[PDB]
């Protein structure tokens, strides 16, 4: 039986050299093209344990996003361990594109294709892949943005769901589209805006599979985040090269008890705290012009308060859950 | 362990090299 | 519920402050008395689990014997990542004592009482105790000594038996004793004696045990180690200050279908070791003079299995990570927060 392995995993890409976007930079070197020959096979009446919370594959993404970050985006001033750098730091352009991550000779990954599969534990349906599909690196809070959707339902997922430590990854089975903007001609003011009705039947749905869960007895409630950071207070992510913060107060307090869009205030900041390692960076003032992004959530990250009510608040923070929501089908293994 | 150079001598031995934490182990 | 939870664990023991032997002196710094009042409180109807692969108590004795021989037996020479350090090389007087593992305030040390208990999963015979037992932190490689013995039979454990990467930790039900003597008045040649119906009732009762796990139908052979640093492909070990190494493929070649009453294992005194501390090498000075005698229960061994057919499995004496060594004692522990 071919047993779990860390090798070194290469990533594969659409990226164009004439492309000056920085994802499209750096996969142009650091990246082979899209596999021209895709190959899935079947393997027939094997079953194989995942573990989707202890996956090297999702270490190494974390490391090629951090250094796609830290090639491209330049803070003009950096402090890491009371220590400050600073550097120029232009202004660039900024649009995820899918990246595949791919095993090398000696190593398969091996793709879980069972349904509603939880992320750990045996899967009967699976096959081999030579790489990933093509998972867009978004950077984000909250909502994870862009990614792949649910086959047939939602589907939440924990490393364990009685500890109320643990993130609660929610894969939803229809997007739901928000728009994004910093109009054209305060600098710093933007917006969100997404559908209501859509936004309500969303958490509607989350909140049968969390009673699924956590019992039929249970009350479920959403509440915004307790606190802490602002990338983590607030839904954050990265539009055209510039950080948004954006209140998501809306879309987090619910019960099952009760315009037509639901329109959420941002703030474009120039001082963040780091993703990549603890520490801050400041960058220059937005760009001029209509900042814009329209993007699908696909997912949530949540967490539960603990203590016949349960509490439900966005969470996310670690970038890690981020790649696990889409690498969570995947392992690699070592052929012997 | 220094895993290279444990893998050089067990390979030398006709065997893979891991580490048993600090040590050196043929397989 | 009460969740697993990493703190600052302290260390008990009788240690004398009058006593120059080494772990005395350590702990006479490091520890406080042995609680002069245990108390072990059952936890009625408490069903908890347990992950004696992935306990932080394991982490802290580790670090914690590191220190003890860090500060305990200067080499006189020390390479690691290409540097060299000389210093002051002292012969020391060295005989673990047992030291006890504490809780402070806000946490709590669960135990498993379950018996046969494998190490992973549910536990329905729960207590809590203020310290673990008295645990020798015997650094040594192949075989465990001066442990705990099972209750009932013996006992295998291992993260994933399927894996053949994954050391098997087995507990033996009864002692079998060892006698290592490098002789009063060649300095480094020792040797160490054991009961050869003993040892060979020791392995058919693990090999049985292998069964159990492995199916029926195989059958267990035991080889010795496959190579490496000599300190894993022979039994190492400290006695009275010197590190033996000693030659164990007597003990680790067998098969079911079968003179002398001892079996006696060929050991050397060596100066220059691998360093299971960190990756490095020492070098300590020649022996003492006298008799350099050691007397030590085996209550345990470490074993690895071959990987793969064809019906045989071989498993061969291993440890090295001496986490695996403070693991087969605080298997049934672990600390949670009271909250
Ligand atoms: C196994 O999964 C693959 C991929 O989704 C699917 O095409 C196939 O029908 C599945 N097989 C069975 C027996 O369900
Ligand atoms: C997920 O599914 C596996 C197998 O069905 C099960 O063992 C586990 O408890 C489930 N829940 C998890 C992993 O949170
Ligand atoms: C968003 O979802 C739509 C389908 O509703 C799809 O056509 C589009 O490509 C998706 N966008 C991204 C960035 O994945
Ligand atoms: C999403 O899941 C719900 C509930 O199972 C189902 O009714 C709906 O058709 C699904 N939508 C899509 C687009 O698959
Ligand atoms: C899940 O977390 C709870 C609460 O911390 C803990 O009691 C339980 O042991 C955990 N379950 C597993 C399988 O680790
Ligand atoms: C988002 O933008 C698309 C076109 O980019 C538009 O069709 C849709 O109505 C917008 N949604 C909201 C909520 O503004
Ligand atoms: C589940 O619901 C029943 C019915 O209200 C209640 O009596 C019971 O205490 C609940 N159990 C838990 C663990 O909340
Ligand atoms: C977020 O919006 C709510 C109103 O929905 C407001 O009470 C709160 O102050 C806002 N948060 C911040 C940090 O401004
Ligand atoms: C989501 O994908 C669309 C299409 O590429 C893009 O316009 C949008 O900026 C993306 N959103 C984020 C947050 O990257
Ligand atoms: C639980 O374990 C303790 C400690 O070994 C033992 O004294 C007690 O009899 C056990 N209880 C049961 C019901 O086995
Ligand atoms: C060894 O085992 C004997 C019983 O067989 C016991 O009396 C003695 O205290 C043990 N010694 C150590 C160091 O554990
Ligand atoms: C150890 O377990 C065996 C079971 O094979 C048992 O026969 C033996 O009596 C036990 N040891 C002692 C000292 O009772
Ligand atoms: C430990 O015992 C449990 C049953 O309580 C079992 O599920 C688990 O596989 C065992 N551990 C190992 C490593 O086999
Ligand atoms: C045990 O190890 C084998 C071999 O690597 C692997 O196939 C299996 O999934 C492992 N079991 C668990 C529960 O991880
Ligand atoms: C070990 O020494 C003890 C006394 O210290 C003695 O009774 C026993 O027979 C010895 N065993 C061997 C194998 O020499
Ligand atoms: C260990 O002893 C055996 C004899 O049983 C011998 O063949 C082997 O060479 C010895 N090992 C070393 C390193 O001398
Ligand atoms: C079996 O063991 C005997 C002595 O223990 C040994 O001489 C023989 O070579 C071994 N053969 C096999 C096939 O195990
Ligand atoms: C085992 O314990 C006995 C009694 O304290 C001691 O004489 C012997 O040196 C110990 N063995 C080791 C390897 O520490």
């Amino acid at each position: 039986v071919w047993k779990e392995a860390t090798t070194t995993l290469f990533c594969a890409s659409d990226a164009k050299a004439y492309d000056t976007e920085v994802h499209n930079v750096w996969a142009t070197h650091a990246c082979v093209p899209t596999d021209p020959n895709p190959q899935e096979v079947k393997l027939e009446n094997v079953t194989e344990n995942f573990n989707m919370w202890k996956n090297n594959m999702v270490e190494q993404m974390h490391e090629d996003i951090i250094s796609l970050w830290d090639q491209s985006l330049k803070p003009c001033v950096k402090l890491t361990g009371g220590s400050v750098i600073t550097q120029a730091c232009p202004k660039v352009s900024f649009e995820p594109i899918p990246i595949h991550y791919c095993a090398p000779a000696g190593f398969a990954i091996l793709k879980c294709n069972d349904k509603k599969f939880n992320g750990t534990g045996p899967c009967t349906n699976v096959s081999t892949v030579q790489c990933t599909h093509g998972i867009r690196p978004v950077v984000s809070t909250q909502l994870l943005l862009n990614g792949s959707l649910a086959e047939e339902e939602i589907v939440i997922r924990s490393e364990n769901f009685t500890n109320n430590a643990k993130t609660i990854i929610v894969q939803l089975n229809e997007s739901v589209v928000i728009n994004c903007t910093r109009p054209n001609n305060d600098i710093r003011q933007a917006h969100c805006n997404l559908s209501k009705t859509q936004w309500e039947n969303t958490l509607e749905q989350i909140a049968i599979k969390l009673k699924e869960q956590f019992g039929n007895n249970k009350t479920i409630i959403f509440n915004p985040s307790s606190g802490g950071d602002p990338e983590i207070v607030t839904h954050s992510f990265n539009c055209g090269g510039e950080f948004f913060y954006c209140n998501s107060t809306q879309l987090f307090t619910w019960n099952d008890t009760r315009g037509r869009n639901i329109t959420l205030p941002c703030r474009i900041k120039q001082i963040i705290n780091m993703w990549q390692e603890v520490g801050k960076a400041m960058y220059a003032p937005p760009i001029r012009g209509q900042i814009r992004c329209s993007s699908n959530i696909t997912g949530l990250l949540l967490t539960r308060d603990g203590g016949g009510t349960e509490i439900f608040r966005p969470g996310g923070g670690d970038m890690r859950d981020n790649w696990r929501s889409e690498l969570y089908k995947y392992k690699v293994v070592k052929i012997e | 362990x220094n895993l290279h150079f444990c893998q050089l001598r067990c390979k030398s031995l006709g065997l893979l090299g891991r580490c048993a934490x600090t040590y050196c182990a043929c397989v």
